[PDB]
C-alpha cells in the first residue's frame, strides 16, 4: 500500500518467418558432350529428319 | 501465449520471403565477407546389397556431425557455383501448348509466356516478351469452387475458372502506365522483357529466369525498361513484383576436371552436398588461412570439414562416366 | 461481452440442489414411477396407485428440505442461519466481536497526602458515567490497565489512563481436559481478555497486543461453539514445548478468566465522569478532562452489539485473501474492521504516489467526524505490528462533504398521535438511516428523492415533502486553501459559494462607552464567488471593507463593480477585493488571501464553512471524500418545517 505503482507498456512481435525454405526439388540431367578429342562412334541414331 | 486477452494479427506478407532471398545472393561475391558457395560430389561405396533398382532409397541423411563427417570421408571433388550461375525462377505457365493440361484459361493472377514456340509465336524480334500476368478474368462464366457464382465471389472466396477461351493473347509492350486489355476481359499487365540470349541458356523446360536488381537499375533497355513509369515509383528492381520467392543454383560437373574417379567403373553412389566458404590445405598446419576461390577443388586440400555444410542429398547410383558432363539443379524457396 | 467464452457465472447454486416447488416433484416422480420402469402392475387401484404417488412426494419435498438445507449452511456465501456462518468464519481467522464496550482516555488531576513519587493507579479503579441522555443513572467504568504518574513542581499527579465500559468478572476453574471451559453470558468483548493460567501471562494467539516474536507456547484459543457462549481451549502440546503447539495445562490447574461485563452500546454518551475512588491517600482531585486531546469530541466510542449477518460474510471471505498480515490496500480495510472496528464506519485506505511509504487511511467513526486521538494512535499500533515493516500507517481522516437540507414534511394534523417533537425526532433517524445504509460508504452518491422517500416513510400522517439543498464543505487551515484543492466534484451553479461569517480586528482603536475602549472587533467580512465569464474566469472576493486597513499599491484597486458579487449586509462600504480563481467547469477553488496582503492576525478563528448549492439534484463523490450527514454532533445545519394541514 506504500508504493507508487505506475503502468507502462511493452510489445513483442514474435515474427515467425523461416517457414518454408523447403529446397523444393533439385534436378540434374546428364550430357553426352562434344570435345575435339571425340573419336570412333559406335553406329549412330537419329541425327536428322 | 494461447487465448490471451489481446489478439493481434500479422501477415509477414510475401515480400519478406523474397527480400530475404535477395540478401542471400546480394553477397555471394569475391572477398573475405562474401561467403562463396561450393557444391560437391559423392560416395564410392555400393551403399547396400540391393543398390541399383527403383524401389528402396538411400537412408535419410542426418544433420548431426556424425553425418557431416562421413561426407568429407566419402566425397570426391567440389565444383564451384559462381554468382552468375544461380538464378531465381517461376513455374512458367504458357498459353497455347497442348502438352500441358489446360491450354489457355489461366485464372486471375498467373504468369504466362508466349512467343517462345510454334503455337504462341507473335511479333518476334524480341523473343520472349511475355512474363506479363493477368490483371482480371473475363466478365462472367466463372463457376468457382463453391455454390455461389457471379462476379462477386472472388472476394468472399476462391478463384475463377472463366470457362471461356482466350484469343489474341499476344500483346504490345504495353499501354502507358497501366497495361493492355486486347480481347474480352483477360486484362494483361506487362512484366519485363527477357531477351532471347538469356532464354535459351538460363531457362528450362520448367521455370524461367528473372533479373535481379542491380542489373536492371544498372541497364534498362536490354531487359527493356523506360516504358515503365511505375519504375521511378520504387527504384528499378522488381524481383519483388514478380513475387519470385525462390532460388535455384546449378553446377556443371565435367569428368575432365575430375579425371581420377572417372574411370571405366565409377559408381558415384549418392551423396551430393553443397557447402559454404571452405579453406585451402594450409600446407603445414601453422600458417595464415585463405578463402577458397579456385574451381573444382579436390577433396584433399580442403581442410577436412572446413566451412559449414548447408545442404544434403542422396541419389543412389547416378553414373558419372567420362566425357558426360553432369548438370545439377537444386531449388530452394529461401 | 464480445467473445462468448467470457460468460462464466457468479456464485451459483447448481440445479442439483435448488429444491422443489412441490408439483414439479409430483411430475418427475410420476415419470420415474410410471414410465421407464413399471408400466403399473400395482395392486392398489386405478385411483389409489395414482393417489399414493404424492403421499410419498410429501415425503420427498420434506426430505428435500430437512436434509437438503445442510448444504446451504455448509458453505459460507450461500449460508443463512448465523450459527453456521460464524462457526465457519473462525477457520478463516476472524471471529465476530459478540459485543463491544465504550472507551475514552481521561487525565486525572489527583494527588496524594503521602507525597510519595510514582503513585500507581491499579487495574479496576471503578468510575461511573451518565453517558448523557438527560441525567439520571450512571453506567460504570474501569481503567483496566496500570499506568503510573509523576510528581512535578506543585504536588499533583496526571495519571492519564484509558477505560472500558463494564465492570469485570473472574471465574477460576479446574481444568479436567474433558471439560470444554466456557462462559455462557451474552457479553465479554473478545478484544479485551486476560485468562491467566495459575502463574501469569498467557497472551493467547488469535489476538495479539504485542506478537512477542518467538515466545513459542503459552497461547490459547477463543472461538464460538455457536450458542453465543465463547469457547476456550488449548493446543496439543506436551512439554515433557515438545515441538510446536500450545503449552496445554497439566491435568489440574487454576485457570483464572477475567473479562469485562460490557453493559452495552447504550453508553456512547460519556461526558461527565466522577471519581468513585477508594484506594489510598490519592485525593481524586477531579478536574477530570474527558477530552484533553484535540478538536471536537463526541464522548465515548464503540459499544458494539453483535455484528449483522451481511457484515460478517464480506469480512469473512476477504480474510482468506490476507493471512493475518496486511500487505495490500484492501488488507488495511479488513484490518481496520471488526478487529479494531465498531469505532470506524468506513475506511478506503490509499497510498499517495508523491509521498512514498506512509499508507494513508481515511476513517469515519460511528460517533461521527473525527477520531480525536489515542483512538487514532490505537489504530496506529494495532496495524504496524502486522504491517509491512518500513512503511508507517497514518490516519488522515476523509474530506467531509456534508449537505444542508432545509426540508418541510407537511404532515396532516388528523392522523397523528404523538404530534410534533416525537415526529420531529422520528424524521431524524429515518434520514440518518438513509445515510447509514446507502451513502454512508465511499464512492456512493445520494439522491434527495431517495432521502424524501425515507422522509415520507416516517409514519403515516406525513404526506409529501420537499427540500432545497446546499453542499457544505468546510476548509481547515483557511487563509490559503491547498494547491489545486478545495473541490466539490459537482457543478457549482454559479452565483453560489457563499462565505460564512468571519470578522476583523485592528482598525485603529475606536473606543466605546462604559469601560475604557475596545479593539474594533465588529465589522466582519465574507467571501462571494461572483459570476461566470467567457469560459471559466469568475474570480472571487474576500468581502466588505470600509476604508483604511489594506495595502492598495498598484496591484489591488479593490472593485468588482456594482454588478454581481452580491453584497454583504452591513454598512460595510462595499469595495470588494479580488482574491482568487474558481474555474467553474472543472470544479476548483483558489483563494490565497496573501494576494491582497493582509495579516492573518487580523482574522478570527479558522475552519470556516463555505457551502455552495449544487446544480444537479444528485451529489456525486470521488477521491476518498464522503458525503455523510451526522445530526447529533453538529446541529448547525439541519432545519425542518412541520407546517401542518387541517382537513
Amino acid at each position: 500500500v506504500g508504493f507508487g505503482f505506475i503502468a507502462i507498456t511493452l510489445l513483442t512481435m514474435f515474427i515467425n518467418v523461416g517457414l518454408t525454405l523447403k529446397h523444393t526439388e533439385t534436378i540434374i540431367n546428364k550430357y553426352k558432350n562434344y570435345k575435339w578429342d571425340s573419336g570412333l562412334p559406335t553406329e549412330y541414331a537419329d541425327r536428322i529428319a | 501465449m494461447n487465448d490471451s486477452s489481446v489478439i493481434y494479427r500479422a501477415i509477414v506478407t510475401s515480400k519478406f520471403r523474397t527480400e530475404k532471398m535477395l540478401n542471400f545472393y546480394n553477397s555471394i561475391g569475391s572477398g573475405p565477407d562474401k561467403n562463396t558457395i561450393f557444391i560437391t560430389f559423392g560416395r564410392s561405396e555400393p551403399w547396400s546389397s540391393n543398390e541399383n533398382e527403383v524401389g528402396f532409397a538411400p537412408p535419410y541423411p542426418t544433420d548431426s556431425v556424425l553425418g557431416v563427417t562421413d561426407m568429407w570421408t566419402h566425397m570426391m571433388g567440389t565444383v564451384k557455383v559462381l554468382p552468375s550461375m544461380l538464378d531465381a525462377v517461376i513455374p512458367r505457365r504458357d498459353w497455347g501448348d497442348t502438352r500441358y493440361p489446360d491450354p489457355y484459361t489461366f485464372r486471375i493472377n498467373d504468369i504466362v509466356v508466349c512467343n517462345s514456340a510454334p503455337y504462341n509465336a507473335t511479333e518476334s524480334g524480341a523473343g520472349w516478351l511475355v512474363y506479363r500476368c493477368l490483371d482480371v478474368p473475363d466478365t462472367g462464366m466463372c463457376s468457382i469452387a463453391s455454390l455461389t457464382d457471379k462476379d462477386e465471389c472472388l472476394k468472399l472466396g476462391g478463384k475463377w475458372t472463366p470457362s471461356a477461351r482466350s484469343m489474341t493473347p499476344p500483346e504490345g509492350r504495353g499501354d502507358a502506365e497501366g497495361t493492355i486489355e486486347p480481347g474480352d476481359g483477360y486484362v494483361w499487365e506487362y512484366l519485363f522483357e527477357i531477351p532471347p540470349d538469356v532464354s535459351i541458356n538460363r531457362c528450362t523446360n520448367e521455370y524461367i529466369v528473372v533479373p535481379w536488381p542491380e542489373e536492371l537499375k544498372e541497364d534498362p533497355t536490354r531487359w527493356g525498361y523506360e516504358d515503365n513509369l511505375t519504375w521511378q515509383q520504387d527504384d528499378f528492381g522488381l524481383i519483388y513484383r514478380v513475387k519470385a520467392n525462390t532460388i535455384r543454383f546449378k553446377a556443371y560437373l565435367d569428368s575432365v576436371y575430375f579425371p581420377e574417379a572417372a574411370l571405366p567403373g565409377n559408381k558415384g553412389f549418392r551423396q551430393i552436398s553443397i557447402i559454404t566458404n571452405p579453406l585451402e590445405a594450409k600446407a603445414h598446419p601453422n600458417d595464415p588461412n585463405v578463402k577458397a576461390e579456385k574451381d573444382y577443388y579436390d577433396p584433399e586440400d580442403l581442410m577436412r570439414h572446413s566451412g559449414e555444410m548447408i545442404y544434403m542429398e542422396n541419389r543412389p547410383p547416378i553414373i558419372m562416366a567420362m566425357d558426360q558432363t553432369e548438370e545439377i539443379n537444386i531449388l530452394f524457396t529461401f | 461481452p464480445v467473445n462468448y467464452q467470457l460468460t462464466r457465472t457468479a456464485n451459483a447454486i447448481p440445479e442439483i440442489f435448488v429444491g422443489g416447488t412441490f408439483a414439479e416433484i409430483k411430475q418427475n416422480l410420476i415419470e420415474w414411477l410410471n414410465g421407464q420402469n413399471e408400466f403399473l402392475d400395482y395392486d392398489f387401484e386405478g385411483s389409489r396407485l395414482n393417489v399414493l404417488c404424492d403421499l410419498l412426494a410429501y415425503n420427498t419435498l420434506y426430505i428435500q428440505q430437512f436434509g437438503n438445507a445442510a448444504v446451504y449452511e455448509s458453505f459460507m456465501r450461500t449460508a443463512n442461519l448465523r450459527s453456521s456462518v460464524v462457526q465457519a468464519a473462525q477457520d478463516n481467522g476472524y471471529l465476530p466481536t459478540s459485543k463491544s464496550a465504550a472507551q475514552t482516555e481521561i487525565m486525572l488531576t489527583c494527588t496524594d497526602a503521602l507525597n510519595r513519587n510514582y503513585i500507581t493507579i491499579p487495574r479496576g479503579t471503578r468510575f461511573l458515567a451518565y453517558a448523557k441522555d438527560t441525567s439520571v443513572n450512571p453506567y460504570n467504568f474501569v481503567s483496566r490497565e496500570d499506568v503510573i504518574a509523576i510528581r512535578d513542581k506543585n504536588n499533583q499527579y496526571f495519571p492519564r489512563l484509558k477505560l472500558a465500559q463494564g465492570r469485570i468478572v473472574r471465574t477460576e476453574i479446574i481444568y479436567d481436559k474433558l471439560t470444554p471451559i466456557i462462559i455462557y453470558d451474552k457479553n465479554i468483548d473478545r478484544n479485551q481478555v486476560k485468562l491467566y493460567v495459575d502463574g501469569a501471562e498467557w497472551i493467547n494467539w488469535t489476538r495479539k497486543s504485542m506478537v512477542h516474536a518467538g515466545s513459542t507456547s503459552t497461547i490459547y484459543y477463543m472461538r464460538e461453539t455457536i450458542d453465543g457462549n465463547t469457547e476456550f481451549y488449548f493446543g496439543e502440546g506436551e512439554i515433557s514445548a515438545n515441538y510446536i503447539g500450545g503449552l496445554k495445562p497439566t491435568q489440574n490447574s487454576t485457570i483464572v478468566i477475567e473479562y469485562i461485563s460490557t453493559n452495552g452500546a447504550d453508553a456512547n454518551g460519556a461526558v461527565g465522569f466522577s471519581y468513585a475512588d477508594t484506594l489510598t491517600n490519592i485525593t481524586v482531585i477531579n478536574i477530570n478532562e474527558n477530552p484533553n486531546d484535540d478538536p471536537d469530541f463526541v464522548g465515548a466510542d464503540g459499544g458494539g452489539d453483535p455484528e449483522d449477518i451481511e457484515r460478517i460474510r464480506e469480512l469473512g471471505t476477504i480474510k482468506r485473501e490476507t493471512q493475518q498480515r496486511c500487505v495490500t490496500a484492501t488488507d488495511y480495510d479488513t484490518f481496520v474492521s471488526e478487529r479494531f472496528g465498531s469505532i470506524i464506519q468506513a475506511v478506503q485506505t490509499f497510498t499517495d504516489s508523491t509521498k512514498p511509504g506512509y499508507a494513508f487511511i481515511a476513517a469515519k467513526p460511528k460517533s461521527g467526524l473525527y477520531l480525536t486521538t489515542v483512538q487514532r494512535e490505537d489504530i496506529k499500533n494495532y496495524l504496524k505490528d502486522y504491517n509491512l515493516a518500513p512503511i508507517t500507517p497514518s490516519i488522515i481522516s476523509p474530506n467531509y462533504l456534508f449537505i444542508k437540507t432545509n426540508l418541510k414534511v407537511t404532515y396532516a394534523l388528523n392522523k397523528l398521535q404523538e404530534s410534533e417533537q416525537w415526529l420531529e425526532g422520528q424524521i431524524i433517524d429515518k434520514i440518518d438511516r438513509y445515510y447509514t445504509e446507502d451513502v454512508e460508504i465511499f464512492n456512493s452518491s445520494f439522491a434527495k428523492s431517495k432521502m424524501l422517500t425515507y422522509v415520507d416513510d416516517a409514519d403515516h400522517s406525513v404526506i409529501g415533502s420537499s427540500a432545497t439543498i446546499q453542499m457544505v464543505r468546510e476548509v481547515q487551515n483557511f487563509y490559503k486553501t491547498p494547491e489545486a484543492g478545495i473541490k466539490y466534484n459537482n457543478q457549482i451553479k454559479d452565483r453560489s459559494m457563499e462565505s460564512n461569517t468571519f470578522s476583523f480586528n485592528s482598525g485603529r482603536k475606536v473606543v466605546n462607552p462604559d469601560t475604557g475602549l475596545e479593539e474594533d472587533v465588529l465589522y466582519d467580512v465574507r467571501i462571494v464567488s461572483t459570476d461566470r465569464d467567457s469560459k471559466g474566469i469568475g474570480k472571487v472576493i474576500i468581502g466588505p471593507f470600509a476604508s483604511g486597513d489594506v495595502t492598495e499599491n498598484e496591484n489591488i484597486q479593490p472593485y468588482t463593480g456594482n454588478d454581481f458579487n452580491k453584497l454583504a449586509n452591513s454598512d460595510g462600504r462595499d469595495k470588494y477585493y479580488v482574491i482568487g480563481e474558481i474555474n467553474y467547469p472543472a470544479d476548483v477553488i483558489y483563494w490565497n488571501i496573501a494576494k491582497i496582503n493582509l495579516t492573518s492576525e487580523k482574522f478570527e478563528v479558522q475552519t470556516i464553512e463555505l457551502y455552495s448549492d449544487p446544480t444537479d439534484d444528485v451529489i456525486f463523490t470521488r477521491d476518498g471524500s464522503l458525503i455523510v450527514f451526522e445530526n447529533d454532533l453538529r446541529p448547525q445545519y439541519l432545519t425542518i418545517d412541520l407546517e401542518p394541514i387541517s382537513q
